[PDB]
């Protein structure tokens, strides 16, 4: 969470990278989401919203994945599948 | 770090049946060595579980098994699964060392050669098995076989009474046969995995004999579960035997006990033999019967010096292709006559078999090989 | 000495396998249970009664 | 003609914002966009409907081979959420 | 040239056509044993025909897996078959020649 | 003779009855796994 | 209303646990159903039993 307060804040760092978040948002939240805003949308977060997202988009989902290069020991997409789930849970 | 590569005993099996990279390629004929894997611990399995029932001793050898197939709990599936699960072992020995010639895997030369050892001790141990339960086969079966060393110049009377313990077949030969059957598998499950080790050392030939390396796959998902699959289908056909016609491989006569005095007219060893058997009595000689007997299987150690071929499959040479198919046939041949009695037609018949086979595997598959070069421009 | 192990990080993995580690017993009791076909857990099961009338 | 054409068709006020971040104030911004913007949906669209179908995700995987790579680059992922969706955060 | 030299040919297309590699893309030489003198040769050849010999290799052995063939009209045919291995694989065996000369006095 | 003779057949209904329905089944994923091979798609793009 | 194969793998396949726990659930009933079940059907097929045999000897 603070690795991301500090991202967040030190992004927003000048009128550049300020004006495209404007310009942007308007675009995509309809609205410009005020720095409080995403502070209050962090703190909320805590170690079961967490695994309860994570569980939600990654467990025992199927990946997409993408190779280039000396490739030969990417694992087959079998073997990456049954990594996206534990035999424990 | 993944403890499934660096601890000392993982490793090994990773390298079994988990890491190993194995041909996209391989088809069914490649299953027989699960099979025969299968079939080798089963055996081992059934094997004991009669030992704490059966005995040894010519007085209660048969008693023991029937005392098993009625008395024992269950007794009977498990001495059933354990007569006919030797059987599988035969035809899948049988379907692997076909495999084999035809796809020019023999060019791996330990691991062909680990596999004729792999045979002759599953036949000697085979032999030994059917002995135990002291019937009419397996007295005279213990008796026409065990012989043939007497046809070695000089010394053969020495030795056959030397595994006999006495003058003929009595006492000192069933404790001795039992003893050598219990400790054989064990022996032949080390040699397995020394067959297997210089597997390992090359990988896996393929259908096409050409060379996978361009396009292996992890043995991983793929080729267990095709292996899970295919044991089921051993599983399905042992189950139908066994549960459905018992007896239907099984000389009927190895009931009804031993006797030194009769010899039942018939006779011959084993189906899985037939084919050695008529190959041996194709010749009017204790010397030359035998010898050729010998020669029928250890020219299997000698396939690889008369490989001629420029290609390594049969995949792609239809000369050889039917000169294999040939020999199979010929080989149901030898099994048929090695099932008639030693008369009329069945003789010339079973000689002209014989002197096929050898000609076949020593003078024709090589010419095949050498006129498909020729005619590639090779 | 397990004392290294002592924490709040620790009490909270501790929690988090706490489901985990329960339906892993119910799974080896029902296991155990089924494999042994146990005439006294079973009697109380209502079906599953090959011993009755 | 594949151009303008693209422009006419996308270009359209209701999908531009005008952005700005620094030393301005917000009226001086809005005069300007009134001035030189004024007149670009004079026209709003008789039946030219720019929706975003939404996009299938498939759980598969491409790997070009290249041994003549000295590193080997590998991408996997697994069908995110969206803009808007608060489990972004 | 003769009327019995295109015989001789045709019984080289017919056993070629009946060998059947052709079926799988592969060219002649993609079907050798791979011995040390093939090995050799396969190690000598310039970049192109050694990634054009992966590919093909590939798309058999991808090809026997599914036990499927090629298209009739994409089967390698014969005469068009390029013995591209031939000319190092006889350099190759040459040079060995020469070796197990030289250890015979 | 073969005492065992109706058990044997009893049994031999369920072991086929079983495998008629597990023969299907460890094949149907052996097919599963064996899908993304089966259906994978080469293309070759030499330099040029 | 999802699907029932949607609905099963949300509840009892996700997580291995559940997953597994199903199947020794489901091992206990299968092999009482199946065993009546097949037995049944033997019977059916069958009736030269000690079954209907014994009605005749309650005595001694
Ligand atoms: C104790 C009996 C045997 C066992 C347990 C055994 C086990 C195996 C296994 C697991 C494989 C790899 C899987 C496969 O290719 O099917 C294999 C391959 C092989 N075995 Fe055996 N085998 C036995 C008897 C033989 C025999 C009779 C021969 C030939 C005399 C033999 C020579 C070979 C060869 C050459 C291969 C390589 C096959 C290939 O690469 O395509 N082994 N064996
Ligand atoms: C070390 C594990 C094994 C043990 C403990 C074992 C022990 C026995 C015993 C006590 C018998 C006599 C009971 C009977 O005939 O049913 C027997 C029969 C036999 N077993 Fe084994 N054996 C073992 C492995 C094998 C192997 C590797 C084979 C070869 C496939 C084999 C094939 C036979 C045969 C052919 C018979 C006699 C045939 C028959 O039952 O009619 N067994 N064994
Ligand atoms: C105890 C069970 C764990 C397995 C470890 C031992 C067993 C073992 O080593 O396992 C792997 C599975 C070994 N190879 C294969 O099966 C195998 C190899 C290539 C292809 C296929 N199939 C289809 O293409 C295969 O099936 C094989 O099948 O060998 C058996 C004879 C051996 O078995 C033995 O040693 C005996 C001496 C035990």
């Amino acid at each position: 969470k603070n690795l991301l307060r500090n991202a967040l804040v030190s992004h927003l760092d000048g009128t550049t990278p300020v004006c495209e978040d404007i310009g942007r948002s308007l675009l995509t939240y309809g609205r410009r989401i005020p720095l409080a805003e995403w502070e209050s949308r962090i703190a909320e977060v805590d170690a079961r919203v967490v695994r309860e997202v994570c569980s939600k988009y990654f467990y025992d989902q199927c990946p997409a994945v993408a190779g280039f290069g000396p490739i030969e020991q990417l694992p087959d997409y079998n073997r990456i599948r049954s990594g996206m789930f534990w035999l424990r849970f | 770090t993944n403890i499934r590569k660096s601890h000392p005993l993982m490793k090994i099996v990773n390298n079994a049946f988990i890491d190993l990279p194995a041909p996209s390629n391989i088809s069914s004929w490649w299953n027989f060595g699960s099979l025969l894997g299968i079939c080798l611990i089963l055996q081992i399995l059934t094997g004991l579980f009669l030992a704490m029932h059966y005995t040894s001793d010519t007085t209660t050898a048969f008693s023991s098994v029937t005392h098993i197939c009625r008395d024992v709990n269950y007794g009977w599936i498990i001495r059933y699964m354990h007569a006919n699960g030797a059987s599988m072992f035969f035809i899948c020995l049988y379907m692997h060392v076909g495999r084999g010639l035809y796809y020019g895997s023999y060019t791996f030369l330990e691991t062909w050669n680990i596999g004729v050892i792999l045979l002759l001790t599953v036949m000697a141990t085979a032999f030994m098995g059917y002995v135990l339960p002291w019937g009419q086969m397996s007295f005279w079966g213990a008796t026409v076989i065990t012989n043939l060393l007497s046809a070695i110049p000089y010394i053969g009377t020495n030795l056959v009474e030397w595994i006999w313990g006495g003058f003929s077949v009595d006492k000192a030969t069933l404790t001795r046969f039992f003893a050598f059957h219990f400790i054989l598998p064990f022996i032949i499950m080390a040699i397995a995995m020394v067959h297997l080790l210089f597997l390992h050392e090359t990988g896996s030939n393929n259908p096409t004999g050409i060379s996978s390396d361009v396009d292996k796959i992890p043995f991983h998902p793929y080729y267990t579960i095709k292996d899970i699959l295919g044991a089921l289908l051993l599983i399905l056909a042992l189950m139908l035997l066994v549960l459905f016609a018992p007896d239907l491989l099984g000389d009927p006569d190895n009931y009804t006990p031993a006797n030194p005095l009769n010899t039942p007219p018939h006779i011959k060893p084993e189906w899985y033999f037939l084919f050695a058997y008529a190959i041996l009595r194709s010749i009017p000689n204790k010397l030359g019967g035998v010898l050729a007997l010998a020669f029928s299987i250890l020219i299997l150690a000698l396939i690889p010096l008369l490989h001629t071929s420029k290609q390594r499959s049969m995949m792609f040479r239809p000369l050889s292709q039917c000169l294999f198919w040939a020999l199979v046939a010929d080989l149901l041949t030898l099994t048929w006559i090695g099932g008639q009695p030693v008369e009329h037609p069945y003789i010339t018949i079973g000689q002209l078999a014989s002197v096929l086979y050898f000609l076949l595997i020593l003078v024709l598959m090589p010419t095949a090989g050498t006129i498909e070069n020729k005619l590639l421009k090779w | 000495m397990l004392t290294r192990f002592l924490g709040p990080r620790y009490r909270q993995l501790a929690r988090n396998w706490v489901p985990t580690a329960q339906l892993w017993g119910a799974v080896g009791a029902v296991g155990l249970v089924w494999a042994t076909d146990w005439r006294l857990i079973l009697d109380w099961v209502p079906y599953i009664n090959g011993k009755f009338k | 003609a594949d151009l303008t054409e693209y422009l006419s068709r996308h270009y359209k006020a209701p999908r531009m914002v005008l952005a700005a971040a620094g030393g301005l104030e917000h009226r001086q911004l809005l005069d300007l966009a009134q001035k030189h913007f004024s007149g670009l949906s004079g026209t709003y669209d008789e039946d030219a409907v720019p929706t975003l179908s939404p996009c299938r995700f498939t759980g598969s995987q491409i790997c070009h081979r290249e041994d003549g790579l000295p590193l080997a680059h590998v991408a996997i992922a697994v069908e995110g959420p969206g803009w808007a969706h608060p489990d972004n955060v | 040239v003769s009327a019995s030299s295109r015989w001789l040919e045709g019984i080289r297309k017919w056993y070629y056509n009946a060998a059947g590699f052709n079926k799988l893309g592969l060219m002649r030489d993609d079907t050798i044993h791979e011995n040390d003198d093939v090995k050799e040769a396969i190690r000598r050849l310039p970049e192109n025909l050694y990634d054009d010999r992966v590919f093909r290799i590939k798309r058999a052995l991808d090809l026997s897996m599914r036990q499927q063939i090629l298209p009739k009209e994409q089967w390698t045919k014969y005469e068009e078959d390029k013995s591209y291995l031939e000319p190092y694989l006889k350099e190759v065996i040459r040079e060995r020649k020469e070796r197990e000369e030289w250890a015979k006095k | 003779a073969e005492p065992e003779h109706d058990h044997r057949k009893r049994m031999g209904l369920k072991m086929l009855l079983m495998m008629g329905l597990l023969l299907p089944l460890v094949y149907a994923m052996k097919r599963h796994k064996w899908s993304v091979l089966k259906s994978r798609k080469l293309a070759y793009r030499p330099p040029k | 209303a999802p699907t029932l194969t949607a609905r099963l793998y949300s509840l009892l396949f996700r997580r291995t646990s559940t997953f597994a726990l199903t199947i020794v659930v489901g091992a206990l009933f299968f092999e009482r159903a199946f065993d009546q079940g097949a037995d049944a059907i033997y019977e059916h097929i069958n009736e030269g039993k000690l079954w209907k045999h014994i009605k005749h000897k309650y005595e001694n």
